[PDB]
RNA sequence: AAACUCCAGUUGACACAAAAUAGACUACGAAAGUGGCUUUAACAUAUCUGAACACACAAUAGCUAAGACCCAAACUGGGAUUAGAUACCCCACUAUGCUUAGCCCUAAACCUCAACAGUUAAAUCAACAAAACUGCUCGCCAGAACACUACGAGCCACAGCUUAAAACUCAAA
């Protein structure tokens, strides 16, 4: 199962062929790692 | 030095009550441990003395909490005598 | 060191007095000892060390009200040991 | 609107104004409260010195510099010389735990300046230089 | 006799108490979560008697805070003002 | 520890006394008491639980026996001749409602 | 192993940032790395003023590069990041997803 | 005892009964005890599936006219 | 008082130094020790015991070569002080504390508890310390002082370390 997951995952890896397109796509994208916790233990996403 | 100014250890004055703001700042610095750090950093404390002091303080706190718990637990019995005379 | 059992069981003088007076004033300048002590705004007049170094008498100025005097006395007596500990821990 | 104890942020726009000026434009009174001296310097928000006063520049000598009255006098002198340059509101930045920590601010207030915020910048190393040994008195 | 007691584990045993971060991943990039456990005025990390965390998660939060601070994700001397309005999870009051 | 053989078990951290053993022990104790009373022995009830001092004194007065529910002064039994008289007769049986 | 490069780049215009990202990823590949993804965390004010390459920075662009590399690559990559003038600060850490989330039963 | 398990889970689902215990009555019958007796009756008149027994017993008690707020 | 005024305050740049808070935690390591961040290596043994000397380590101090030097600081100067001052306070500044390659091999190096395995029943048990014991092994001890000494021997140690006596003396220690 791990091997098959890696096999399907490598299709989206960055290669020398798709470097520029992926760089531009990343430049036009934002990812947020921030979230907060409450006293009750509930995640509050931004 | 490399941080932005007027954010850390900063208190705003409410309705010109400068004394209240100063006392609030003193409280903040005290409970954040900064006052004791400043006063303890004036002279060098040897590592053995530092370890002995911390051990003493920790065990003093533990003992005091246990004594307080015992006194509070035994306080419930301190009421009017229900079998007065006998 | 088995703490449970432990709990269960002259020119020089003048300089020392001045140093202790300054240290005690600086201690009372903050909530370091306690917030209740800090709120009382205790002012010290002088510090006198007994000739044999057996006690340190810190003379505090009294106010006019008597209930305030009694409360300040109680708080100071309850806080004396902590102030001694702080004075020795700061290596004054 | 609830009063905010936290200072305004330069970036986040706020409505708090003092004689039409923002928080980040108010002059700063830097108080250095040493054990034997208190020094007060008023500077503009652009760091242009406007006034300076210490307990020694006000005539006090030796142990008399390290008292509350001397720091109060230095604060009054600094406040006067800063008033003569158009300063009314100030942000106080205090550094040190000397006898003049609060008396200098009192002197600034009695000299006519209005304190809008108090900041502490006492140097606290995260264990850098080794302090000197204790006095064996 | 059928009325005799029988051996079993305590069925009324209440589940062991868990910290607010139990089962959740602590990342050094999550500056918002890490900022909930530092002093607003000094940036000093709160001890477990204030945060209420368990030892494992207290250590995780401490390490994450130090990593984020040294890799330029988090301020050291104060809490980032952007997170001053986040939910309060620490048992400390300045009476401000 | 010495009470463990008489304990049926613990119910939610509360010890339960095995009443089958209590029955035999009480049978023996009551038989001994009855035989002593038949022989005109002096019986003294003793208990320091103040909630039942009045009850025990009343019971002792009713059955024509003796009670001591009060502070027990040093030497009642081991020094009886000095504290009561050279010809005092001590109890033949003592019954503890509270030990 | 699996590594994460946290990159704080100089606040530049889009073409220069694209060129710097391409150069960094190419260096990673030249050192034997297989890049999995590139996440842009945004341009933001730095937590503190950072001095790099005789320049002071108060703002920076935050990027994440997930990759797999031989253990010997990391040191080499660090050296490269020390020389890139458009990098305020680069740090390689073990990828947090590889770290196992051990489960606990609660407070004893 | 066996029924303790049932009791525990009853006390975890329907909570403590709003009705008050009367320990002076030697034959007091609580809501939980009624649930236990019905659970055992269904167990001896059917299969052994703990969740199914619980839900069925709840249905039976509600049919009889006993309120049970989860 | 000396000292500095190439001083001081704000602002900016800026370590071969030391690592607030977390830590009210009690973890890692054979011990000594180890508490800033990242990464790479990495924490022996599926019977137990087994060495003053064999084989590898040992805080602080100290010594060879080179280097760094903020701060601290044995010594060395200076300021101030009774009536032979303060050794103690103030100022300045060394060796040293740091890095590299070698020595030296000592500590209240202590949990003042030798290593493994087992028991909680006995009268528990001189005392205190730290509840009382059992099996097995190694190490060590037989009055005090002479004596952490002398001599011999070994050691990169040269009035240094390890091992370690005898005579005279006493009725105690
Ligand atoms: S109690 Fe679950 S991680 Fe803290
Ligand atoms: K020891
Ligand atoms: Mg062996
Ligand atoms: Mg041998
Ligand atoms: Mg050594
Ligand atoms: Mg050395
Ligand atoms: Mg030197
Ligand atoms: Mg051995
Ligand atoms: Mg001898
Ligand atoms: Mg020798």
């Amino acid at each position: 199962r791990e091997v098959l997951q890696l096999q399907e995952e490598v299709k989206n890896f960055i290669t020398r062929e798709n470097l520029e397109a992926r760089v531009e796509a990343a430049l036009d994208s934002r990812k947020n790692y921030n979230w907060a916790i409450t006293r009750e233990g509930l995640v509050v996403r931004p | 030095a490399k941080h932005l100014k007027f954010i850390a250890r900063t208190v705003m004055v409410q309705e010109g009550n400068v004394e209240s703001a100063y006392r609030t700042l003193n409280r903040i610095l005290t409970m954040d441990g900064l006052i004791e750090d400043i006063k303890h950093r004036r002279y060098y404390e040897k590592p053995c003395r530092r370890r002995q002091r911390e051990s003493y303080e920790r065990c003093r706190r533990i003992y005091n909490m246990e004594m307080a718990r015992k006194i509070n637990f035994l306080m419930r019995k301190n009421r009017a005598d229900p079998w007065q005379g006998c | 060191k088995n703490w449970l059992k432990k709990f269960a069981s002259h020119a020089r003088l003048r300089a020392l007095n001045g140093l202790l007076y300054k240290a005690l004033t600086d201690l009372l300048c903050t909530p370091e000892v306690s917030q209740e002590l800090y709120d009382l705004n205790v002012e010290l007049s002088k510090v006198s060390l007994t000739p044999d170094f057996s006690a340190c008498r810190a003379y505090w100025k009294t106010t006019l009200s008597a209930e305030q005097n009694a409360h300040m006395e109680a708080v100071l007596q309850r806080s004396a040991a902590h102030m001694r500990h702080l004075l020795m821990s700061q290596q004054t | 609107t609830k009063f905010s104890i936290y200072p305004p942020i330069p970036g986040e726009e706020s409505s708090l104004r003092w004689a039409g000026k923002k928080f980040e434009e108010i002059p700063i009174a830097h108080i250095k409260a040493s054990h034997n001296n208190t020094q007060i310097q008023v500077v503009s928000a652009s760091n242009e010195p406007l006034a300076f006063a210490s307990c020694g520049t006000e005539g006090f000598r030796n142990a008399k510099k390290g008292t509350g009255i001397a720091a109060q006098t230095a604060g009054i002198a600094a406040a006067a010389r800063a008033k003569q340059k158009g300063v009314i509101h100030i942000r106080v930045v205090v550094k040190g735990l000397g006898p003049g920590r609060l008396s200098a601010m009192h002197g600034l207030i009695m000299g006519g300046l209005e304190v809008i915020s108090i900041t502490d910048n006492t140097p606290i190393p995260h264990n850098g230089c080794r302090p000197r040994k204790a006095r064996k008195l | 006799n059928e009325d005799l007691p029988i051996s079993m584990e305590n069925p009324y045993k209440e589940p062991l108490k868990k910290c607010i971060l139990c089962g959740k991943h602590v990342d050094y990039k999550n500056v918002q979560l890490l900022s909930q456990f530092v002093s607003p005025f000094t940036g000093c990390i709160y001890g477990r008697h204030i945060t209420g965390l368990c030892g494992k998660k207290q250590k995780e939060i401490t390490k994450a805070i130090k990593r984020a601070q040294i890799m330029g994700f988090m301020p050291v001397t104060y809490k980032d003002p952007a997170y001053l309005k986040d939910p309060k999870v620490c048992n400390i009051r300045y009476r401000e | 520890r010495f009470m463990e053989p008489y304990i049926f078990g613990s119910r939610l951290d509360h010890d339960i006394i095995d009443l089958e053993q209590t029955a035999t022990h009480l049978q023996l104790a009551l038989n001994f008491t009855a035989h002593m009373a038949y022989r005109k022995g002096i019986i003294l009830f003793i208990s320091r639980n103040r909630q039942f001092s009045y009850l025990i004194e009343n019971m002792a007065r009713d059955c024509g026996e003796y009670a001591h529910t009060r502070y027990f002064r040093g030497g009642m039994l081991t020094n009886a001749r000095l504290l009561f008289g050279p010809t005092v007769r001590l109890p033949d049986l003592i019954i503890f409602l509270h030990t | 192993p699996r590594y994460e490069l946290a990159l704080i780049l100089k606040a530049m215009q889009r073409p220069e940032t694209a060129a710097t990202l391409k150069r960094t990823i190419e260096a990673l590949m030249d050192r034997g790395a297989i890049v999995r993804d590139l996440e842009n965390l945004g341009e933001r004010a730095l937590p503190y003023r950072i001095s790099a390459h005789s320049q002071q920075h108060n703002r920076g662009g935050y990027f994440l590069v997930d990759f797999y590399a031989p253990t010997a690559a990391v040191e080499s990559m660090v050296e490269h990041l020390s020389r890139d003038i458009d990098v305020i600060r680069g740090n390689i850490v073990k990828h947090p997803l590889t770290q196992e989330l051990k489960e606990c039963e609660g407070i004893v | 005892y066996h029924e303790d398990r049932i009791r525990a889970k009853f006390y975890s689902v329907y909570g403590s009964g709003q009705r008050a215990f009367d320990l002076f009555n030697p034959n007091f019958k609580s809501t939980c005890q009624r649930f236990v007796e019905k659970y055992t009756e269904l167990q001896k008149l059917g299969e052994t599936d703990e969740e199914k027994l619980f839900v069925e017993t709840g249905k039976a008690l509600l049919a009889e006219g006993v309120i049970l707020r989860r």
